[PDB]
């Protein structure tokens, strides 16, 4: 019975779920179980691109005194990692409050993007649709700031990751940095057949390599 | 119009499941469920007073102790006359932003609270502004909220000295803030005359404005004018009804007796309207001889005299109080007589259901005909006009309005015929009773038997008493 | 004795003070007197370019429950008029939080400045050193928003203005709009001999015209 396997969990869990949602109910069950068995100040982070998915996750879950974050990956980063520590990591000159618009710069060189971000306050994306600069900035702010690393270590003990096939190398590197260099548990679920956002920038080959090459993430089959 | 409160949407409070009862500056709360009124006043304290927010919510503060639900009390304010209303300026000076230019008149002040099980302390999360859809972050600089500079609750709960000196203290010290007097039962240690004085200072003088008055004695409501009367229903599930109580300049002269009579009836579950005190004596005797607990299970004998029922009907219907009226068809002359008669007995019952006033009907009464013959002709004409408008009478019965065949005394004679003859020993006891209504009615009541009282009560022409008694 | 004339005040007051400060003590006395005699919710606004002047004004004054604003004109506007009501006046698309940098755009056409402000979030100044776009934006947001006008009317009953010779036509128009179209008292002090910031953008000729042509502002001579 797969319910016993779901309940017994244990460390990192990878589930090969099917299409037609399905991942939502196991995500909710895992979140509720982790909140119930926990008895410390450690929080949880569940991230999903779909806004209405975040709305329903918040609606079906009750009020938690300890801060549990529900939102999108870019919103998650720009909310807790970029916004507070941008002044601490890169000096008081860098702005703290800003809005993200992808269709402003459309640059070709990383140095030009760095200059326009530093001076004109404008934050956009590469001309190449692949990769997201926000997660590279998150890596940069994490690398040279011990405060950000300490906050991420202490706040979340297990970060829940959804629709990981949509992830590119940047947030993949961010999540691996949190898992390895910060020893933070990761709960990742992904559908191998959901490779439809490739044009949007998704490159799931790293996820498939982790499925095959990596050994820490045990593979589970759900009916 | 000046700035006025509009509505409060109390949800999932101590007893209020989901209620949206209108407000207007001068507010009066009364009726059954004293705990309901206390919970309403404490809800206002939570929404406006900082001295109650700091304690937060408890397990008992929620509806049925169910911590899953969320307290959401939303006060609604109406803003107008900006250049002359000082309180509008007071409210809109503190609020910076969060006011959409589309609707500068409406202003919401909500209070969201969710219970956490890891600390057992429901945090009070104020979220006020101008639109329910979009709320900007509230300043909240420490313990004092931005609202604390606008609305300060002056809680009065027992001593006329305190009431007298709160005027001076607010005038000399609380000019900058908006005072909201949450008076809870000021009749605890006040005499009847003291209650009248407090009512006069409250409902007439401008020193008490935006006040929420809780009362259990009718004496405190002798000066009601352009206030919002709120009545809590008798059911354990709290239901509150609101009504603008404003007297027109037509009723301004008789305002004192109007308020004196209506204030007592406001506290009765069922109210029966009568014209003359002889009707009061007769109905009181009948009820005492059939159901002395009519005042107990909810009942009253509202003596209205002249005037019209329109104000009474509006007030009793808006509060949801059971509406019962028994009236007499009277034809009164006006200006030149002998062919000019109004239909007040029927013009009233028409006005209660709206429609239009009937024209002044003409009755051909010869001059030589007078006394008994004239009264007989008038009774015949009244019977004819009653039989003519069968549909209107049917609607009145359908709307709990009772109109006599000709007059109340004729219906009483129809209900009991031999008893009247035995008591008065006259060939025409009805005429003798109309000769002097008061004394003859007293004499009839003194000699009225229990069997006669039961016969009067069970007769269909006196169904007002049956409806008042109820099941 | 000029002390009696200072105490008796009355409506708008214009004082021809001398150099070597001097205006600071009369400003403090007027502010304290207005706060003392007032007994309502009406607030006061004193504005000065010099930051240390604002610091000393705050230091020598006590804590006031009612909000009294001490700051610079551009800071004053960008704080209370632009920041809250920018979303209400021009829709939710316009940003609410931003930083002012004068040396970013350096444009020549008003339409180009409007486009760059709307799209690229950048806020700067004209290539012409004269005039300030911030006060024109304040006029624009005041004209088409009744909420902002109501807030300005209700909050401040008398706005104190300092070193008015440094004012150009834009904040002059803003102050006259508040005085006339909002019936708000103004307390303005200025030194005719302090015309040294002309290159910075100051054009006191309007102030001198108000001294001569206008009749509402009574002129006072201080020894």
């Amino acid at each position: 019975m797969s319910r016993e396997q779901i309940i017994k969990d244990g460390g990192n869990i990878l589930v090969t779920a099917g299409a037609g949602s399905g991942k939502t109910t196991i995500l909710v069950s895992k979140i509720e179980a982790d909140l119930k068995e926990n008895k410390t100040h450690y929080s949880i982070a569940a991230v999903t691109f779909t806004n209405k998915a975040a709305k329903e996750i918040e609606g079906r879950l009750g009020y938690s005194s300890r801060g549990n974050f529900i939102g999108t990956n870019d919103g998650f980063v720009e909310s807790e990692i970029i916004r507070p520590f941008i002044k601490d990591a890169f000096g008081n000159d860098y702005p703290d409050n800003f809005t993200a618009e992808y269709f402003d710069n459309q640059f070709a060189s990383y140095d030009k993007g760095l200059q326009v971000l530093k001076y004109q306050n404008i934050l956009g994306t590469y001309s190449n649709p692949k990769k997201n600069f926000k997660f590279q900035l998150a890596l940069d702010i994490l690398k040279k700031s011990l405060v950000a690393r300490q906050y991420i270590f202490s706040k979340y003990f297990k970060i829940f990751i959804d629709e990981y096939q949509d992830s590119d190398k940047d947030m993949h590197n961010l999540f691996m940095y949190l898992k390895d260099q910060l020893k933070i548990k990761l709960f990742i679920v992904g559908d191998p057949k959901q490779s439809i956002y490739i044009w949007r920038g998704a490159e799931p080959e790293n996820f498939n390599g982790l499925i095959e090459n990596s050994t820490d993430f045990n593979k589970y089959h759900l009916t | 119009g000046p700035m006025k409160f509009s509505n409060i949407t109390i949800k999932n409070f101590r007893n209020f499941e989901k209620v949206n009862i209108n407000l207007d500056n001068k507010n009066v709360i009364f009726g059954m469920n004293d705990i309901g009124k206390t919970n309403f006043l404490y809800a206002l304290r939570f929404l406006l007073d900082k001295e109650i927010r700091k304690f937060g919510f408890n397990k008992s503060d929620y509806h049925k102790h169910d911590t899953s639900k969320k307290i959401e009390i939303i006060l609604t304010l109406d803003l107008s006359n900006y250049e002359k209303d000082e309180d509008t300026k007071k409210l809109i000076s503190v609020v910076k932003g969060a006011r959409t230019s589309a609707n500068a008149d409406v202003f919401y002040i909500a209070l969201e609270s969710k219970y956490d099980d890891k600390e057992l302390y429901g945090n009070i999360i104020l979220k006020w502004g101008s639109e329910l859809d979009n709320l900007i972050d509230i300043p909240g600089r420490g313990n004092i909220n931005a609202l604390d500079n606008v609305f300060k609750v002056i809680y009065i709960n027992p001593k006329m000295l305190s009431y007298s000196i709160y005027n001076y203290l607010a005038k000399k010290k609380y000019e900058d803030k908006i005072v909201i007097y949450l008076i809870e039962e000021p009749e605890i240690s006040l005499h009847r005359s003291m209650q009248i004085a407090l009512s006069k200072q409250l409902f007439e003088q401008s020193t008490y404005k935006y006040f929420f008055l809780s009362t259990h004695s009718p004496e405190l409501l002798y000066e009601m004018d352009n206030t919002r009367l709120i009545r809590v229903h008798s059911t354990e599930k709290v239901v509150c009804s609101s009504h603008m109580y404003n007297v027109e300049e037509a009723y301004g002269s008789v305002k004192k007796k109007l308020n004196k009579a209506l204030s007592s009836a406001l506290f009765a579950e069922r109210v029966l309207l009568i014209e003359g005190p002889s009707e009061k004596i007769l109905f009181e005797k009948v009820l005492d001889e059939v159901e002395p607990e009519y005042e107990l299970n909810g009942g009253f004998l509202l003596e209205v005299g002249g005037t019209y029922f329109n104000h009474y009907v509006c007030t009793l219907n808006d509060l949801g109080i059971t509406h019962i009226i028994k009236t007499d068809n009277d034809l009164k002359s006006k200006k030149g007589k002998k062919g000019v008669y109004e239909l007040l007995g029927l013009n009233r019952c028409l006005n209660l259901l709206g429609r239009e006033n009937l024209d002044e009907i003409t009755i051909d009464i010869p001059e030589d005909i007078k006394g008994k013959k004239k009264k007989e002709r008038l009774n015949e004409r009244k019977k004819e006009i009653f039989k003519q408008y069968k549909n209107e009478v049917g609607e009145f019965l359908g709307e709990r309005i009772y109109l006599s065949e000709i007059d109340l005394e004729n219906d009483l004679y129809s209900a009991i015929g031999e008893s009247m003859k035995r008591i008065f020993e006259n060939e025409d006891p009805v005429h003798y009773l109309q000769k002097s209504k008061l004394f003859n009615m007293v004499e009839l009541v003194n000699n009225l038997s229990t069997k006669d009282c039961f016969d009067v009560f069970e007769h269909e022409k006196f169904a007002c008493l049956k409806e008042l008694v109820g099941s």
